[PDB]
């Protein structure tokens, strides 16, 4: 086509989606990770994760307001990944890398799994 | 704005 | 912080949100523009437009499944702007620029209004 | 991935 493109548009959309999440506006699901609860938008979770994409395209699960993750999933690792989904920034540290990689593998977030693998390989 |  | 950033993340999220819109997945509102209807996600509309941000933060309107726009709004201009919201690409042409600018002013999409003004000024 |  002959379209023009606004370079910062995608980043501005994601920033506003994160502002709606912080103010709990139009969040339609609570993700339960052991004792911890995280509110989010189903559409953003699906856009970022192969696991959520599969869950919310399922004809019964698409209607659930609560999703319980596997008990092996670490709440801090989930929190770091949820923050990444809404910001593009990943808080990857020596103390959390193993939990972040395991959660990214479970959530099917291939770009996160890739950088965790590279950061681990460099430390070996 | 740019030409993509 | 000491975060790492994935450059293409925001663009990849927006691409997936557009794929969900095309397949009518988790769309929660229909925007009526005279005889035409457009399905979308309330969160994306709010993230892109000052008008939708005001509508869907209103305690009564946030629950509506149908929103009727002002009868002066051109359906093609709306369609072009809805496509821009979900892609960052604006199909601006001599034949649609006036309708696109008027719709962007109504929707409160300041970056679109700005480029329309500049494209018009250059043609004068 | 980059240092933002
Ligand atoms: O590593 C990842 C990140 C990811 C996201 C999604 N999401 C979608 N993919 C295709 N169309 C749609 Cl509509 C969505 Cl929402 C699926 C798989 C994966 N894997
Ligand atoms: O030109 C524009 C584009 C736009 C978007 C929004 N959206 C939001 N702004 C602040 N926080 C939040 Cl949570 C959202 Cl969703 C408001 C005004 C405008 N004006
Ligand atoms: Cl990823
Ligand atoms: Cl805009």
């Amino acid at each position: 086509d002959s379209c023009i493109q606004f370079t910062r548009h995608a980043s501005d959309v994601l920033l506003n989606l994160n502002r709606l999440r912080s103010r709990d506006i139009l969040t339609d699901v609570v993700i339960v990770v052991s004792r911890e609860q995280f509110r989010a938008h189903k559409t953003v979770l699906m856009a970022c994760s192969g696991l959520f994409y599969s869950i919310f395209t399922d004809q019964l699960k698409c209607n659930l307001s609560v999703i319980n993750l596997d008990p092996e999933i670490n709440p801090e690792g989930f929190c770091i990944l949820l923050d990444f989904m809404y910001t593009s920034r990943l808080n990857l540290r020596e103390g959390n890398i193993m939990a972040v990689m395991a959660t990214a593998m479970y959530l099917q977030m291939e770009h996160v799994v890739d950088t965790c693998r590279k950061f681990i390989k460099a430390s070996e | 704005w740019v030409i993509p």
